[PDB]
């Protein structure tokens, strides 16, 4: 299938109480593989997945230097942006950055991205064409002029289109085995009396990947049903995901309901019945 | 691998 | 400008009494990033609690997964205490093996 690689950066200022907290993490799909935390003693880009560990000292040195330079730039930007907005020095503020690329099964570029936020709000972003910028407000307009003036789009396109994909391909191959791939949900139904009136049916989907999935209830098939509960998809902590949907049913009449599970890993959609 | 240098100051 | 975190408490595997497992506390949708998350065993803090490194969603909201080893019993009570600027006080979500 297709995959992606993303780097996430977060710099938070804590005025009068030290320097901006800087946290950076690399992603391949949903797997974290590298990280940097300004509070860590090492002050190094650290491995987080077994397949990136085999990288030599040349790799780690260069990553550490380049990630450290990023934090310095964020530090400076924080000051600059506060200035743009006329915000007071006492306030804490956040810069978030995400960039990376998507590639197909053949390892070719599909698209690249780069977007920045200030205090949880769109600030400036590289457009799809990887050639133009979109500024979210008058302040970002300033940054936009600077970045155009500096031809920053060209060198970014050279990375997103070039280096980025080349390394994603390396990562994907290196950790093809260990990297999380298609896993069918393990499904089951549970029964929970609230009264004897009145009982709860819960449909479980466990250990599935990717996270994309569909759980739907039916009474007296084929009759779709709302009035149900449905928790957000959540990570199991081992690369797979969990989810459940529930419905309150009259002690009847439990058996007239069916749960329906859809996931790309299943040969066929599943139908569960109590 | 991250880019060789960061974006110029905002 | 600020957003309170969603919280889910659950095990990595189906809970079985006396069987080694993993207790999770997934916090998401919050902003800013400063957040306090403890896993509790009968009210007491659980030591050696790890977590994924700070990340965020398309909407710029942050998420985190906290986790530690634990062996569920029928009587032992586990919970997750989360504190955040948007919280008048630390909210405690109990672990329920059925949810």
């Amino acid at each position: 299938g297709s995959h992606s690689m993303r780097y996430f950066f977060t710099s938070v200022s804590r005025p009068g109480r030290g320097e901006p907290r800087f946290i950076a993490v690399g992603y391949v799909d949903d797997t974290q593989f590298v990280r940097f935390d300004s509070d860590a003693a090492s002050q190094r880009m650290e491995p987080r997945a077994p397949w990136i560990e085999q990288e030599g000292p040349e790799y780690w040195d260069q990553e550490t230097r380049n990630v450290k330079a990023q934090s310095q730039t964020d530090r400076v930007d924080l000051g600059t942006l506060r200035g743009y907005y006329n915000q007071s020095e006492a306030g804490s503020h956040t810069i978030q950055i995400m960039y990376g690329c998507d590639v197909g099964s053949d390892g070719r570029f599909l698209r690249g991205y780069r977007q920045d936020a200030y205090d949880g709000k769109d600030y400036i972003a590289l457009n799809e064409d990887l050639r133009s910028w979109t500024a979210a407000d008058m302040a970002a307009q300033i940054t936009k002029r600077k970045w155009e003036a500096a031809h920053e789009a060209e060198q970014l396109r050279a990375y997103l289109d070039g280096t980025c994909v080349e390394w994603l391909r390396r990562y994907l191959e290196n950790g093809k085995e260990t990297l999380q791939r298609t896993d069918p949900p393990k499904t089951h139904m549970t029964h929970h009396p609230i009264s004897d009136h009145e009982a709860t049916l819960r449909c479980w989907a466990l250990g599935f990947y990717p996270a994309e999935i569909t759980l739907t209830w039916q009474r007296d098939g084929e009759d779709q049903t709302q009035d149900t509960e449905l928790v957000e998809t959540r990570p199991a902590g081992d690369g797979t995901f969990q989810k459940w949907a529930a419905v309150v049913v009259p002690s009847g009449e439990e058996q007239r309901y069916t749960c329906h599970v859809q996931h790309e890993g299943l040969p066929k959609p599943l139908t569960l019945r109590w | 691998q991250v880019p060789l240098r960061p974006m110029t100051y905002k | 400008i600020q957003r309170t975190p969603k919280i889910q408490v659950y095990s990595r595997h189906p809970a079985e009494n006396g069987k080694s497992n993993f207790l999770n506390c997934y916090v998401s949708g919050f902003h800013p990033s400063d957040i306090e998350v403890d896993l509790l065993k009968n009210g007491e803090r659980i030591e050696k609690v790890e977590h994924s490194d700070l990340s965020f969603s398309k909407d710029w909201s942050f998420y985190l997964l906290y986790y530690t080893e634990f062996t569920p019993t029928e009587k032992d009570e586990y919970a997750c205490r989360v504190n955040h600027v948007t919280l008048s006080q630390p909210k405690i979500v109990k672990w329920d093996r059925d949810m």
